[PDB]
């Protein structure tokens, strides 16, 4: 049961570099690729993310794509950069310019065949292939355009597998790019047709996590990308270690998505402890559950108090009783019953895995499907309508060749997604 | 019956030994190829 | 009973999802080397004979 | 001024929430 | 052209190459270290060699496949005196050490013993005459060392004191309890004796004592301190001032051949169904052979079940958790091998003792 | 004499580990399969035979299959302590799970695997000379247990015919729950269990958690405790085949005495001296006390109260040092009680069995050592309350088609939901009708 | 027992045009054709008399 | 079973010198001709390419022909030049001038009798003669004209043997000679009637092999001719070493050619991989098959994705299992079924030989018969038609004496070859 990773654009390549550092650390792989680990439990599932090269070595099943190699030169120069296969780096000769149409239509069609050749070579090497995993930002240029292009091609070629994306979405307070509403709207239109499950992260939520919870004096993008790599490596943990109640990506999808358009989820990771307070709170399943539901620990700007939970999932790592997990999930559902959709009798799935991450006694990752996500799309649609009515920057996209009708389709589809969420929020038994 | 059982034990031991020898040969060839690659790289650097 | 020629190997501390400091900011020169467009071999390390 | 997460904490739990450690109990019926 | 040629056989290749394959085992008192297996190869062209570790794990189709990872990568290693490793150093029964651990599976320097050697593809046989085989400076130090006679007399009287007082005239149980305070195994793979441990050891012989008056107690303390000082200074010490347990039992128990050690380890391997270093007391109860013993079958002087209970008694941790480590088993069989002289008597009683499959 | 065990999915394999641990330790087979030749009383002494067969070299191997779609649990069995006990062919594992979808197990994936399982079972059934039933362990809450368990029971029922099939089944508990789609899988499972099982025993984890908290003194129980209790129950029921006793009970006698009508085959199970070693020195444990214990609802392994219904038949198994006169006095004391009621068409409500072998003690176990125990299986109308709550939860979700597109995509008609829900409604009405006192002339 | 295959890779240069943009409801759906199955109602209905 | 080699023109003599270096290395023959090998397996088939000279020496059964001795003087001065028999070098006194008519009609007919006399002496010296093997370029002058003349004479004198050619053909992007279309068209017209099997190589494709796959910084014609000599020596390896499933040139022809005009093949060699990359990918039979079908590893500019495979052949060298070879060829045929002609149930033949080339664990050479070769002939016919309408440079050929009807027939024959390939590509069962 093998996962294939794709890293696209600057954000994607940097997060991927930190992810593969975290994964190589957990399995005890030296940056030369030699296994130096200390338990058989590490070796028996190494195949899930690594392929074996001759006399010891392991290589990571990842494709790196970007339109200008600058980020790739930074990752190759990094401390773990040597592990990556040279043939797996695909690049053009000029940048995306933060423009969706350029990234999708001009350099996209030029590069895409070499990316599909690498992705097929990587997928067909697996003895049994599990879903794909993609990291990119939606506000950028090559991230949005090449991510959605590649996703559409892989969905044509592998329609029976799972398609999973991790995605960075524009903050509500400060933009990093002026033309963000167009790129976001078009990318969400592509995702709602093509994707099976999508996670959304706001950089503002990670900044507030770092400053309030971890009280870091001088955080850097390495810390934010470490938090993301921690949750990403946590969702798959039950795939690759033994446990009392095994779980799988398809089982999460089957339990989380009630209807096929409603596949956008909130993410969190629980055992964040402040730099000077570990003496004040012992580890326990209640403590993890309390942090798990605190909105302070959620990586999106929308708050649960304005919506209702359709479904949620918790994956526990560590040696613990099943009774405490079940009774905690019962107590939280019973005490807060107004925030759970009433025509579903139990919204939370639990799973338990024996092997915690190194240096932590226990950990949990939380995935939540909540209707308050509709507030983000409404805000993006407002900003899109403000820009489009005045043709604010439209000549770039139209000059590349886009039909204006594409923009009205994407707006209508997002507005219908918001309406569908609002209708399911206020549904009743009668 | 005793003779048959001891003969079967000897046969199983031989089978296990062969299965180990295969992997040993694999590893030896891998090391040889690595050293060949090292020598070729050194020659290229000198020429440059 | 004395240690022989080969040396002890040291292993670094685990990577907890929190409790990391800004070690990337301790450098004082950030020149970037072009590898992909120029070097055919790239920076592949091959040991000496 | 530092920005803040716009969500306030509502959900609360406790350790050992069950009554006498039992999920349910049957009533007494006389004879 | 034989019918059993593989991919790398010389009959299937034009090019030729030289090498030397070997298998190794680890010399340690730890139980888990006994199950491990290693293999490697030696290249005389560069005087460099590597060594791997083999493990058995379930495969993709269900049956077991063997997996390996490096234990010592390719390098031109040197001895303690700086000389290189020649071909003669990889003979059967050669003990050598290379250096500190290079992975997380070990915690200290360890010794390795070659158990198999193949030279079907070796064409350069190098060897230095009048030289020691392998890297075994500790064994040379033990061979060249000499101990004092009064130390041997002190250990003789101490052994007598244990055999009578701590046992009940049974020498095996007496010798077994003699190494009770030195059970812990270090990162080196061998057990160490401290001076305080030696003082506690000599005091337990129940021989240096008298009436509970103050002067008599002081005299007994002085006597036991003098004896412990005499024994302690007769053996070589390492850093942190400790001596070796194996070199101690070389003069308590005596020399022991390799065949006896192999047979004892084979019994331990058969009885251990997990791969930890512990035996369960229920397995010992089920696999012991009190029933066919002639003192219970043909003489009717002892009862079978009572003698079984008495045998279960002697283990130090039978009433609390029921786990017997490797060191305790080896101590019991050290006593057993010390008691008997002849090889065939030892092997016959060893085979009759346990009714394993 | 012989019985074959079939273990399906995660719960069934994990319960199998505890069962075979117990049966090994009770008979005396070592983990590598070798009796010391002392644990038996002489030659022509064949008690293991119900569960083990010996090879010509004297190794023992057990009469079981392990079925799973994910490798991990079977690979844990392959790498564990009992590696040498099982024949490698017996441990069957697929590549990927049924992802909590009954439709995926039944139509897509189990359909590929079912003929290998049937061939293995055939290889077992050919090595028998008095096979008298199949024991099946599975959970109906998960995808492969429901779908492949149903498909396999259908195929077994066509191929073997009259041979009995007894199921131990983990049903979805009334308020502890682990997955959202449990009602759909459990409803679809129950149709097959209705048609293709002779007696079905129902279990809920919430009841065994309550029993281990209340009676045992365990603050933080886990599934291994529940599995040890299940293993004890199975050992008690099969002890009647394996050891000497005053009143033996063959597996056909259970069906003859306990089942009044061919649909009325769902039974409650309870076990009396669940007690800790520290508790054991404060109490005597006489026959009448444990007989009084098996009738309290705090003793039950399913979350239902039998005081809300009427008993039709009870089967009481006593093992250990018991004398029949004390069993008769106990049963007469139970009969006097006013809160225990039998339907008026069942005057002779009890079947008894008495076996001399006391229950075995497992080294890591939590039960005390006791000289006697009693185990009860009983048929009661109270079970109708379990179906009403599952059916209500099904109706709540299905009113909005909450998850149906997964099931329809993996190959199932929407009509199958309504059929199954109506079949459970008819089973509910059967339990209403059978429990109605007498009749009327008009 | 399936072992890995070999893929030669397709050509998708000419399939991307700005005039053929994605529309609503055009996502790729994998629907397995339904296969009918028989059922055996061996158990008789309740006959309590 | 003896092969006779013919080397014609500059390209042929240069490739031949490197080929005979490779063969002398594989059999351990010193440049003095003395055997210095290290296994009996080398000696026991030495007769296949060498004749025995007195007291040890071996001489290679090859004829070198050229119209100006410059190349021959360069190869004779080379490090292995001494091995060649002095009487086997035949040369004139003035060049072909890159003109087909000069090479075919004036100096061709002048020299050809001495070449035929040497070839007959060589054929009649064999105890049993296998086919002839000829290396030449089609774009040149003496190579094309005198090579095809000699081919016609040998087919008259030895019609029951095999005729095999390796041929260099003009790149689609840059010409090495201005008058290439005439010489190519006339030579292909001669070959399609006379030849039994013809292999085609683009120098541009070898450049792309070196740059993309091998990443050489400073390749030289010695490297391109080494790749060609490697493949050439690989096709014959099963003729001259033991193996589990022997094969032969006639058996290859019988399995590859469905109809006698369809005898033009694509070539490839698999374990090509850059010195930087080799640490990242181990050699294995799936890996050879993956490289084997990658169009990157094929020595022609036409790509298989525009055509369909009628037939293919793979020759494996080494001690290896038959199960992986047979099942890999089945899996590739089943998964890519649209690229395989459907009215043939199995398109791939396999063969296995025990002895790999020195210093490689395994190797395969691939021969493919694919309809996409029709686009190359169409391009040559287009350029020919462009030149002929304007009578481009025709006076050179007409002044030598050629009738224009040769040009119109050769154009018509190539156009009919393109049409017949196109018809079989789109054929159906009905
Ligand atoms: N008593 C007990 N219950 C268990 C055990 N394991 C899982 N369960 C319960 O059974 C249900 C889950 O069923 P599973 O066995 O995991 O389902 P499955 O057979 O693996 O089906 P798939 O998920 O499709 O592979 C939940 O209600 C769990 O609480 C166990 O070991 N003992
Ligand atoms: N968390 C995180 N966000 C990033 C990183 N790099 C860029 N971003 C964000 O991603 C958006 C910019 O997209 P970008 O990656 O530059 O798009 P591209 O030009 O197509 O590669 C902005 O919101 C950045 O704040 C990173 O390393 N980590
Ligand atoms: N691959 C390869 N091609 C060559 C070599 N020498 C010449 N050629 C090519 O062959 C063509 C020239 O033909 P040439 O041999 O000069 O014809 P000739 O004058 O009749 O001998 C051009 O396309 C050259 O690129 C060589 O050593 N290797
Ligand atoms: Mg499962």
């Amino acid at each position: 049961r093998e996962i294939v990773c794709v890293q696209a654009g600057q954000c994607g390549n940097q997060i991927g570099s930190k992810f593969w550092e975290v994964i190589s650390d957990e399995h005890g792989v030296d940056p030369t690729g030699t296994y130096q680990g200390d338990s058989d439990l590490q070796l028996e599932r190494i195949n899930v993310y690594f392929d074996e090269a001759t006399g010891g070595r392991y290589v990571p099943r990842s494709v790196l794509i970007d339109l200008e190699p600058g980020t790739m030169d930074s990752v190759r120069a990094g401390p773990y950069g040597q592990i990556f296969r040279p043939d797996n780096f695909i690049f053009g000769q000029s940048g995306a310019g933060n423009n969706w149409a350029k990234g999708h239509y001009t350099e996209g069609a030029e590069l895409i065949d070499s990316v599909l050749d690498v992705c097929c070579k990587e997928a067909e090497s697996c003895d049994c292939l599990q879903g794909f995993q993609i990291c990119h930002s939606l506000g950028g240029g090559t991230g949005s355009g090449m991510g959605t292009l590649l996703i559409s091609k892989l969905r044509e070629q592998y329609p029976d597998r799972i398609m999973m994306t991790f995605s960075i979405i524009p903050s509500p307070k400060v933009s990093d790019t002026v033309v963000e509403p167009y790129n976001t709207t078009l990318s969400v239109h592509q995702l709602v047709e093509n994707s099976d499950e999508s996670m959304c992260i706001d950089n503002e939520a990670l900044y507030d996590i770092c400053f309030r919870t971890l009280k870091l004096t001088t955080p850097t993008f390495g810390d934010l990308n470490h938090l993301v790599s921690a949750v990403v490596s946590g969702v798959t943990c039950c795939l690759r270690f033994p446990g009392q109640l095994n779980s799988d990506l398809r089982k999460l999808a089957v339990n989380l998505v009630p209807f096929p358009r409603l596949h956008f989820f909130m993410m969190g990771f629980a055992p964040l402890t402040s730099r000077g307070s570990q003496q004040y709170r012992g580890l326990s399943v209640p403590e993890l559950t309390q942090q798990m539901f605190d909105a302070k620990n959620m990586m999106q700007a929308a708050d649960p108090r304005h919506g209702r939970y359709l479904t949620a999932s918790a994956l526990f790592r560590g040696r613990m009783s099943t009774k405490e997990v079940d009774e905690q999930m019962l107590n939280v559902q019973n005490k807060n019953s107004s925030y759970f959709i009433e025509w579903i009798p139990n919204n939370i799935k639990s799973s338990v895995c024996d092997i915690p991450p190194k240096g932590l006694k226990m950990a949990v990752t939380f995935i939540g499907n909540n209707t308050c996500i509709q507030e983000m799309f409404r805000r993006v649609g407002e900003q899109f309508t403000l820009m489009f009515r005045r043709k604010a920057f439209l000549h770039w996209y139209t000059g590349e060749g886009m039909d204006e009708m594409e923009f009205t389709e994407a707006e209508s589809n997002m507005n219908d997604l918001v309406s569908e969420y609002q209708q399911y929020q206020d549904a009743t038994i009668e | 019956k005793r003779k048959f059982l001891e003969d079967r034990a000897r046969q199983r031991d031989l089978l296990r030994r062969r299965r180990f020898m295969e992997v040993e040969e694999e590893r030896r060839w891998a090391q040889q190829d690595n050293l060949q690659l090292r020598m070729a790289n050194a020659l290229e650097r000198q020429k440059e | 009973y004395q240690q022989s020629r080969a040396l002890k190997k040291e292993f670094s501390l685990p990577m907890v999802p929190g409790m990391t400091c800004g070690e990337e900011m301790l450098r004082r020169s950030y020149h970037r080397t072009q590898v992909h467009g120029r070097k055919y071999d790239t920076n592949t390390h091959i040991d000496g004979v | 001024q530092h920005n803040k997460h716009p969500g306030k904490t509502v959900m609360f739990t406790r350790k050992d929430p069950l009554k006498r450690g039992l999920f349910s109990s049957y009533p007494y019926i006389p004879e | 052209h034989s019918m059993d040629t593989t991919l790398f056989s010389d009959e299937n290749r034009i090019d030729r190459g030289d090498s030397l394959l070997f298998h190794c085992v680890q010399l340690s008192q730890g139980g888990t270290d006994s199950h491990r297996y290693f293999f490697g190869c030696y290249f005389p062209r560069w005087r460099g060699f590597y060594m791997d570790e083999a493990r058995e794990l379930p495969g993709p189709l269900g049956y077991n496949v063997t997996r390996h990872f490096p234990a010592f990568p390719f390098d031109v290693y040197l001895k303690d005196d700086g000389e290189h490793f020649l071909t003669d150093d990889f003979q059967i029964g050669s003990i050598f050490t290379l250096g500190g651990p290079l992975n997380q599976r070990d915690d200290g320097q360890k010794r390795y013993k070659v158990v198999h050697c193949d030279d079907s593809q070796l064409r350069t046989r190098t060897g230095k005459t009048l030289a020691f085989i392998g890297n075994n400076v500790s064994g040379l130090l033990q061979q060249t060392h000499r101990v004092s006679g009064e130390a041997i007399d002190a250990l003789k009287r101490i052994r007598e004191a244990y055999i009578f007082n701590v046992g009940n005239g049974i020498p095996e149980v007496g010798i077994k309890a003699m190494g009770r305070h030195f059970r812990k195994v270090g990162s080196d793979g061998r057990r160490w004796m401290s001076y305080e441990g030696i003082v506690r050891f000599v005091k337990d012989s129940r021989n240096f004592n008298a009436t509970l008056s103050f002067s008599d107690t002081q005299r007994t303390e002085e006597d036991v301190n003098t004896v412990a000082t005499c024994i302690y200074n007769a053996f070589p010490k390492n850093e942190e001032e400790c001596i070796d347990y194996d070199f101690f039992m070389d003069y308590v128990r005596g020399p022991m051949s390799q065949e006896r050690k192999d047979a004892v380890w084979n019994i331990f391997r058969r009885m251990d169904y997990d791969r930890d270093g512990n035996l369960n007391i229920i397995d010992i109860q089920a696999c012991y052979n009190t029933q066919d013993h002639p003192t219970c079958s043909v003489d009717h002087l002892f009862q079978s079940d009572k003698m079984l209970k008495g045998f279960l008694t002697i283990w130090d941790e039978n009433e609390r958790c029921g786990l017997v480590p490797y060191a305790e088993f080896l101590d019991y069989y050290n006593g057993v091998s010390a008691v008997l002289e002849d090889d065939k008597v030892f092997f016959d009683v060893l085979n009759n003792q346990w009714k394993l499959l | 004499r012989e019985a074959i065990c079939i273990h399906i999915g995660q719960a069934g394999c994990q319960v199998g580990n505890a069962c075979w641990e117990l049966f090994c330790l009770e008979h005396g087979i070592q983990p590598d399969g070798a009796m010391p030749s002392d644990k038996t009383i002489g030659v022509e002494d064949d008690a293991f035979n119900t569960f083990f067969s010996e090879t010509g070299a004297g190794k023992h191997v057990p009469r079981a299959v392990f079925l799973d779609l994910e490798p991990t649990v079977v690979d844990e069995v392959r790498t564990g302590t009992y590696r040498q006990l099982f024949h490698p062919e017996q441990l069957i594992s697929g590549k990927e799970d049924a992802a909590n979808n009954y439709a995926r197990g039944h139509y897509t994936i189990g359909k590929e695997i079912v003929d290998l399982c049937l061939d293995r079972i055939r290889k077992l059934a050919d090595n028998c000379t008095g096979l008298q039933g199949f024991l099946v362990y599975h959970a109906v809450g998960g995808g492969t247990g429901s779908g492949l368990g149903a498909l396999l029971l259908e195929r077994l029922s066509v191929d073997y015919g009259k041979k009995s099939k007894l199921g131990y089944t983990v049903y979805p508990s009334p308020q502890v729950s682990t997955a959202v789609v449990e009602p759909y899988n459990s409803v679809l499972s129950t149709h097959s269990l209705l048609e293709h099982t002779d007696v079905a025993a129902m279990l809920d984890n919430e009841a065994i958690y309550d029993l281990t908290r209340r009676n045992l003194d365990i603050e933080r129980p886990t599934y291994t405790n529940l599995n040890r209790l299940i293993g004890q129950v199975v050992s008690s029921l099969t002890a009647s085949l394996r050891f000497d006793g005053a009143l033996n009970v063959d597996l056909t006698e259970f069906q003859t005495n306990l089942v009044p009508y061919p649909r009325i085959h769902f039974v409650l199970t309870s076990y009396a001296p669940v007690i800790s070693a520290e508790k054991a020195y404060h109490e005597q444990l006489s026959v009448s006390e444990i007989s009084n214990a098996v009738f309290e609802p705090a003793s039950m392994m399913t979350k239902c109260d039998p005081r809300h219904g009427k008993y039709m038949a009870c089967c009481l198994m006593y093992r250990g040092d018991v004398v029949p006169k004390d069993v008769n006095a106990a049963v007469a004391t139970i009969k006097t009680k006013r809160t225990i009621q039998f339907v008026d068409w069942s005057p002779t409500g009890f079947k008894c069995g008495i076996n001399y072998q006391p229950p075995t003690v497992v080294p890591g176990g939590d039960l005390a050592k006791v000289q006697r125990a009693v185990c009860m299986i009983a048929n009661s109308t109270a079970i109708a309350e379990v179906f009403a709550r599952i059916d209500h939860k099904f109706d709540l979700m299905y009113s909005k088609r909450a998850f149906v597109h997964w099931y329809v995509g993996e190959g199932m008609e929407e009509g199958e939901f309504s059929e199954a829900r109506e079949d459970l409604a008819a089973l509910e009405k059967d339990y209403e009708e059978v429990g109605a006192e007498s009749a009327d002339m008009d | 027992f399936k072992q890995r295959d070999a893929v030669i890779g397709p050509i998708v240069n000419d399939t991307v045009d700005p005039k053929n943009f994605l529309r609503t409801g055009q996502g790729i759906k994998h629907i397995v054709p339904p296969v009918p199955h028989k059922k055996q109602h061996r158990k008789d209905f309740l006959d309590c008399g």
